[PDB]
This record gives structure tokens, sequence and C-alpha cells, in this order.
RNA sequence: UUAGCUAGUAGGUGGGGUAACGGCUCACCUAGGCGACGAUCCCUAGCUGGUCUGAGAGGAUGACCAGCCACACUGGAACU
RNA sequence: UACCCGCAGAAGAAGCACCGGCUAACUCCGGCCAGCAGCCCGGUAAUACGGAGGGUGCAAGCGUUAAUCGGAAUUACUGGGCGUAAAGCGCACGCAGGCGGUUUGUUAAGUCAGAUGUGAAAUCCCCGGGCUCAACCUGGGAACUGCAUCUGAUACUGG
């Protein structure tokens, strides 16, 4: 552009807009499972994927997908939220095992502090 | 005693009717490391054919630099197809602050000491091509002083 | 229309080296004149005469040294849709000295190094290198 | 902020002694050094760009038993301080009190001596000085504290030294136990099969 | 040696009073590009000497009304 | 009115004051009109700790500045000193 | 994807008022003033030295520390 | 209290993440399910799931998430483009605006030079000092790339 395009019209900076707005900035966020369901993946894929529908505290309703093996959620169950987006297309936040209603992924040895597991004491 | 240094291996392929014939393409480049350096491109059907007809290419086909010190004479930019090069002198001690091919280039060369920055595409053939004309552009105070048909009181 | 004859000159004295011409023409003025003097005294150009009283016309001849260009660039700065100022501190080198940056100060048109040595600043006219 | 797991592993990853065993025997009849640790130690792998430099900034940390934080300080300081940045950070490296106490001879390990030093058992200028990372400076004197002249760990250190090379920047006394750090050591002076460029490089991408 | 300005009179229409516009010559912080930019002031002046287009010498004084805070120096050029 | 006094600034238990002359309704570390010196209550008697000039002092106190209790033991024992 | 805004409004004379200049206020007169260099309107926001990042130019930001401002349940007002 | 001295005994003190490529680190065992995933595995010998052994990286911390800049020359002033990849208004006239051939004189507005005032302290950076080292504190300097004023220069732009 000319300069004096520039002059008269600066160069507007690219806005990026985020990828988990219902967080609004913060790290976690709290809220109730509305349904817990399942979930079939997108194309190349085929699983039936755990997943539960939150209303969080400021009042976003968002799907939120339960990582590990085996889960005990209910319709009701107050979770803590993460960002985190599953490549099921829709779900864009992670549930914190762990985390006031989810109980961790029992028999973790490996990994443990992602799926909120105890060391187990010898 | 030249230093030969492969840059990078790539898998191409053609088709024909049975199906895909993958070979093998290797991109070298050779140096002296006081100035002399050249790249060499080797297709082949195997890795290491591809690396030896590389080092037979880039052996011959060399160009000269003129250094100064280990380093650049001035900043200089090579621009080839794709890749825009940018390349400066630095003082003694900083190294050789480039890219993967750049630092294979300016270290197989004998430079020392530079500040480098690929632009634009970052393909490896077009990088090493982009720094070898940027580096035979590059011209020595003697150079322009006998050009400019005046003594090298410049330097 | 023609806007910017300083620029017209350093096109014309490129095209003329990238065409292996022998001399270029163009019409003279005391700012190009003062130019192509910073330009033969540096030692890019040969020689250069002014012919004409009331339509006076510039000749540079232009110089070789191995069959090949003198000047390999030569670039107008300060423009009429932008002009460059610079002050004695930040007066720009180019090819790392090995070039030359014509500057017009207060004193004349001179280079950027003779500018520097005499503690002077003003707007810069072009690069040559 | 130790390392105290095996010792000769850590020689056996980075191919090289690490001086990490007093020198009782050759490291050839304690472990396989040529070697690498692990079930699938046999196979060496062809490492890359930033395999090699990590495996040299690795052999230079476990070399002097330094952690990632003060490394990574220690580059800092160099590349702040002026000249070339390589051998800033070995000089900064060498400067260190339980590197200077194993050099002078009263450590049979940078373990040991650390651990002389640790204990408050090192004096540096009459003035007990307790820290392994303290900067030792020209014309220091460093000296063993009349109560730890007693113990046989200082002698057995001081044979196995006098079986080893003399630092040229080190005047020591064996009968007083004590030493004097006259300078710096140039890039000349420490060993040459350590790339400090290759450390400049990994900290600088 | 007072400290002044000077600029053209784009308007007389109040009484005892002017419009002069100060046209400075400012580089573009971001783009280089020396920019025009106009300050208008509201002039005090007395005896209405002043016409549209003079191009007068003005300086800074107490304040005279709710915008007037300059008055009137000396006329340089008259309006033609 | 002005006041001549210190202002504690360094670290926890190691204070360092600043001989400020401020306006003496200010904060402690607030706004001060001039620094005159300085003054370290644990110096190792190795260096110096006492560095307050006495000419701007004066001045101030031509002015009609105040000076605290603690700067005028200093200014007393600069003087006997020096 | 807000283009027209403004009646104490702009200026002048005089009275008053303030510690002080001033439409600060009042009477009268003149008919102006702001605006495409964004007036008006709408949304957001304490400002700065600075902090983070960056080779730099810039981008983001304004917690602690220091300067300035505003507020003191909400709205208004004066007294000393 | 800092600091110092004595006692006893290795005695009271190592975890977290990762190991397909990017990216340092590989084997065994249990079926597109369970599951992993920052971007490009699992349909019955999976270095990608889960467990074990081994190893790699950090280490009183280690990871994940959220947020800013960098990489992104990916808003390109430095430093990008528009025939076919996104991009030349369908074409023209034309006000405001931007720019403007050549010579002389004059001015000194832009520009340049010098000086003065200011640019609070802290912070940033440099040389030292004190805390056993460091963080931290601190002396001095540099810097604060800015603004105003005054005195000159006249090559270029402007009047």
């Amino acid at each position: 552009a000319t300069v004096n395009q520039l002059v008269r019209k600066p160069r507007a900076r690219k806005v990026a807009k985020s990828n988990v707005p219902a967080l609004e900035a913060c790290p976690q966020k709290r809220g109730v499972c509305t349904r817990v369901y399942t979930t079939t993946p997108k194309k190349p894929n085929s699983a039936l994927r755990k997943v539960c529908r939150v209303r969080l505290t400021n009042g976003f309703e968002v799907t939120s997908y339960i990582g590990g093996e085996g889960h005990n959620l209910q319709e009701h169950s107050v979770i803590l939220i993460r960002g985190g987006r599953v490549k099921l297309p829709g779900v864009r936040y992670h549930t914190v095992r762990g985390a006031l209603d989810c109980s961790g992924v029992k028999d973790r040895k490996q990994a443990r502090s992602k799926y909120g597991v105890k060391r187990p004491k010898a | 005693e030249l230093q030969e240094k492969l840059i990078a291996v790539n898998r191409v392929s053609k088709t024909v009717k049975g199906g895909r014939i993958f070979s093998f393409t290797a991109l070298t480049v050779v140096g002296d490391g006081n100035g002399r350096v050249g790249f060499g491109y080797g297709k082949a059907r195997e890795v290491p054919a591809a690396i030896q007809k590389a080092m037979e290419k880039a052996r011959r086909n060399m160009i000269n630099v003129a250094l100064n010190n280990g380093t650049l004479q001035h900043p200089v930019k090579g621009v080839h197809t794709g890749s825009r090069v940018f390349m400066q002198p630095a003082s003694e001690g900083t190294g050789i602050i480039a890219g993967g091919a750049m630092r294979a280039v300016l270290e197989v060369a004998g430079v020392h000491n530079v500040l480098a920055k690929a632009y634009g595409s970052t393909n490896p053939i077009n990088v090493v091509r982009a720094t070898i004309d940027g580096l035979e552009n590059m011209n020595s105070p003697e150079m322009v002083a006998a050009k400019r048909g005046k003594s090298v009181e410049e330097i | 229309s023609m806007q910017d004859p300083i620029a017209d000159m350093l096109t014309r004295i490129r095209n003329g080296q990238a065409a292996n011409k022998a001399a270029v023409t163009m019409p003279s003025s005391k700012l190009k004149v003062a130019i192509a003097n910073v330009l033969k005294e540096e030692g890019f150009i040969e020689d250069f005469k002014v012919e004409g009283d009331t339509k006076p016309e510039l000749e540079l001849t232009l110089k070789y040294f191995q069959g090949k260009a003198v000047v390999e660039s030569i670039q107008r700065v300060s423009r009429p849709g932008l002009r460059i100022y610079k002050r004695k501190d930040e007066l720009p080198k180019v090819m790392a000295g090995l070039g030359i940056a014509v500057v017009s100060t207060s004193k004349g048109v001179m280079t950027d190094r003779a500018a520097r040595q005499a503690g002077l600043g003003g707007e810069i006219i072009c690069y040559v290198a | 902020a130790r390392y105290l797991g095996p010792k000769l592993k850590l020689s056996r990853r980075e191919g090289t002694d690490l001086f990490l065993k007093s020198g009782v025997r050759a490291i050839d009849t304690k472990c396989k050094i040529e070697q690498a640790p692990g079930q699938h130690g046999a196979r060496k792998p062809r490492l890359s760009d930033y395999g090699v430099q990590l495996r040299e900034k690795q052999k230079v940390r476990r070399i002097y038993g330094v952690l990632e934080r003060q490394f990574r300080n220690y580059y800092k300081e160099a590349a702040r301080l002026k000249g070339n940045t390589g051998e800033n950070l070995l000089a900064l490296l060498e400067g260190r009190l339980d590197n200077v106490v194993y050099r002078m001879g009263f450590g049979a390990t940078r373990a040991e001596a650390r651990q002389l030093v640790s204990h408050k058992a090192i004096m540096v200028n009459g003035r007990v000085v307790n820290i392994a990372s303290y900067q030792v400076s020209p014309n220091d004197v460093v000296s063993i504290r009349e109560k730890a002249k007693k113990q046989s760990r200082v002698k057995a250190a001081l044979e196995l030294a006098e079986q080893r090379e003399k630092p040229t920047w080190l005047e020591v006394d064996a009968g007083k136990m004590e030493g004097t750090f006259k300078r710096k050591p140039e890039r000349s002076d420490l060993s040459a099969d350590i790339n400090e460029h290759l450390i400049v490089e990994l900290y600088s991408k | 040696k007072i400290r002044t300005l000077q600029g053209r009179v784009v308007s007389d229409k109040m009484e005892k009073s002017i419009v002069v516009a100060i046209e400075r010559f400012v580089k573009h912080p971001i783009y280089g590009k020396f920019i025009k930019r106009t300050t208008k002031l509201h002039v005090h002046d007395e005896n209405n000497e002043c016409g549209i287009g003079d191009v007068v010498e003005i300086r800074e004084c107490r304040p005279l009304s709710k915008t007037k805070s300059w008055t009137l120096v000396r006329v340089v050029e008259k309006a033609v | 009115m002005v006041t001549i006094r210190l202002a504690r600034h360094g670290a926890k238990k190691r204070p360092f004051y600043q001989v400020v002359v401020a306006d003496s309704r200010n904060a402690r570390n607030g706004r001060f009109i001039e620094r005159v010196g300085f003054f370290n209550p644990i110096a190792s008697e190795k260096e110096e700790g006492t560095r307050l000039d006495l000419d701007r002092i004066a001045h101030w106190v031509g002015q009609g500045a105040t000076i605290s209790d603690r700067v005028a033991a200093l200014i007393k024992e600069v003087n006997k000193a020096a």
C-alpha cells in the first residue's frame, strides 16, 4: 500500500478469536453436567467417545470430553472443565479428572497426574 | 580435505502403468573451509547412490567466496525461486545464526560468524541456491577499490 | 508525468549499465550535475558534460571494469512521496562502507562519509553500491 | 538439586569418561563404557543436530555436576560478559568452589569435593565457605580447616591427585593442605574434547 | 523576542476576535511521511484589524473568554 | 514544612536510608524534592556509609528546611569525622 | 452499520462573583462557534515512569514500587 | 536473631512428565473396542492404547490449562502483494487531498549543526561494593532515542 494510503487508513492487525470462549480467559471453569452421553467420532476413527454437556457458572452451556477409561458421571454432577479440544467436532473442552466430582481413572500407574490418580504407596 | 555435508534427503515418486516408482534425491554441500563452497543434487533409485551422485556433482561446480577474516564482507541478499535470504556479518564469537541449509552452506563455506535469516519458502534446494548466489555476489574491498580506479582507503 | 527527475537519472544510469550502453544522455539540472559530480569523484562514472544553453543536456559516460557494470546497485532513497532526512549520527553506510550514499547537506551535495567527517546530516539522495 | 543415582551410567551414555569415580581402577574394569546404558544399549542410532547439541551440553553438565537452572544462568552471564561466549562459560564453570577443591587435590571426585565444601571443611581466605557454586576469584587461598585435616579422605584424594595431571593455574601444597587460585584458565588450558559452540548454538536457538 | 506564532485568518465574523489557523509540518510517527496539521485558535483582535486571509503574528495571553487565550501582535500580509 | 529526613530503602533486616529533602506531608518513601545523601547503618567500617552532601543541606537549611534528629546526628558525626 | 452538532450556544459592553483569568453568572447586543485533520453520538477504559516479548521497529500490557487523578453505601448540598 | 561451638547417628528428606515424526529416549504382554491425540495411532506379533522392564528431560519440583509476544515477512514503516493462487472500481470527468519540469533572488517553515532548560526517583545497561555465594541491597556512571527555547547553515522540500 502507498504510504499515503497507510497514512489515511493504517494497518488493521488481524484479531485472533479464542478457541475456548466459554472459559473467559480463565484456566478452569466449574459447571454442572446437564446430560451425559456418548458420541461417534468423525470419518477415519470409529469409537464411542464419552462426552457430557455442562452449564458453566457463567451461563455458558458447552459439551466437554471425559478422558480416561471409565467414569462415574451422572446428571447434575458439578465438574471442573479445562481447555483442550477433541479432534469429535463440536467438543472443545476437557473434564479435569480428580476435580471435585470426577474421580481419577482407577488402575493408573503412568501419567497419573494427568488423570488425578494418587500415588500408589508401596 | 574438504568438508562434505548432507543437507536433505527426499523421496520422490513417478507413476507408471504398474504403480508408483519411488526414487530418492539427496542435496549435499561441500567446501574447503576458507572461501570455496559448492552444492550438489543427485537423484537415484536408492539413498546411498543418490548421496554419492550429489557428492560427485558438489565436488565439481564449486564457487569462490571473498571472505573477510571468517565472516561476510557486507550484508548480502540472496534470492532464488521462492526463497529470499538475508546474511549479515557478525563479530567474533557469535557463531552461525542460520537455518539448517543456511548453516550447512555457511559452515562448509568457511564462514564462522554470521547473522542469517531465511524468508519466503524454506525449501532446502532453493535455500542453498539463494545462499550460494548471495555469497558469490559478495565483493571485497579490493574488488570495489580496483573497480573504482582508486586506492583501498575505504577499508 | 515527470515528478522525480533524480530517480529518472538513476533509472537511466541503471538501464544504460544493464544494456551495456557507452554513455547516457538526459535533460540537465543543477541537482543532477551535483549528483553526477559526486558519482564521478567517487569513481562510478568516467566523465560527464553539459551541452546546450536553453535546454541543457547532461551526458554521463558509463564505466565498466571486466565487461561488467561498475554500478552494481543504485536506488532512490528520498523521493517525492516520502522524504528521508538523517542526522549526522545516523547517516547510513551502503555495503558496510564499500558503497556510497549521496547526501544533500547544507554545504552542498556530498557522500555520506564526507558529510560524517564534516559533522553534517541532511537528505539522503540515493544509495550507490 | 543433586544427582545421587548411578555414576558410571552417565559416562556410558556420554561415551566418554566423566571422572565420576575416584580412579582406583580403570572405568573399563567397572562397567561397559563403550556401551550405552539400558536394555537397548548395544544399538547406536544416528544422532540429530539437536541430539548432538543436547548430548554435549549434558556431558559438560554431568562433568561439572551442575543442574539445568544454574547452567542456564551460567550461559546467560557468559553471553552477557564481553568476549567469546564459550570460553566465558567454561571459565565460569571452572571458577566454582567444589570444582577448584577437586582440582586442588582435596577431593577424589567432585562429589566428595562438594561434600568437603558443603560440610564446612573448606576455607577461602580464612573464611569457611560452604557454597559449592561459590565463584573463586584470582589470588584466593583455599585450605582445609584445622578440624578436617585429620580425615583420611583428604589423604587418599591427595594421593589420587598426585597420580593425575597438575593444572597450571593452581599452586597447591599437600603438606599444609592449602592452595592458591592464581588466575582463570584460558580456553587452551581446559579439555580440547569439549565443543562450547555446540552449547552456544543449543542455548541460542 | 517574545515567543509567538503565525497563521492565516480563516474567520472574522465575531467582534474583536478572529480565528487563526496555524499550519504545521509534522512527520508521521509511523510511516515517516511529512503531513500537514492545522491548529485553529480563537485570537483576540481588538480594533477588528484583521480580515479573512491575513497572515498574522499572534501570542499567548491570559484567558479572555471561554475559548480565547491568544492575542494579536501584528499583521504581516493583508488578504491580497 | 520542608524537612530533611531519611527514606528507609534496602532489604529486610538490612536497611539503607536515603537522606532526602521532602515536604513533610508526603510519605516516608514517597514524593521528595531532592536527595542529598545516603546512610548505611550496617556498614562494615571498611567502606563508606555516610555520603550526605553538606553543601545542599546547608543551602536548604538556609531556606527554612527542617533537619530531623537522625539527620542532625549524622551531620554532627560527618563534621566530626571530617 | 453514528454526519451533522450547539441557545449560555460563540463573541462583545456593562453589573455581579472568585484567592485568581474566564459565560463563572446575569441583563442587553451582535450571529455566530465546532465538524470529513472525524464534531455529535455509541461501546470500552484510570493515566504515566514502567512490565513482558522482540535483533530492532513494533505488539501486548498498566499487579507489586513511585508520581498524578477519581472515589468513600447511592444522589445532592454546603459549613469550618 | 544472624553467626559460632558441642552431641548422636546415614541416620529425618525424590518426585513429575515423556520415549511414532516434529523432539532427547525402545522392547515384552492384554482388537477401529477400550482408549490416546499440540499438528500429521487402535479392524487379532500396536516403539502412538493400558501395564511392566529399560531409557530420556527436568528436579523440590514436574506437567496440564488460561493469557501476551516471538517464530508470523501471517497487516510487510523497517518488511508483502493484485494476468492465472485472495486482490485493478465496467469506463471516464472532477472538488478536497497527495505529488509536481527548469533558472535566478529572497525567507529560514520542514531539514541540519551547536548551546541552554527540562526529560522525578526507582527500573534497564556498565564498572565496583555488602550480604559465606546467588537472589537481593547498594555507590557512581551511562541511558531516558523526547519537547521547548536561543544562535547559525542554505544543499534539498516549502512560501
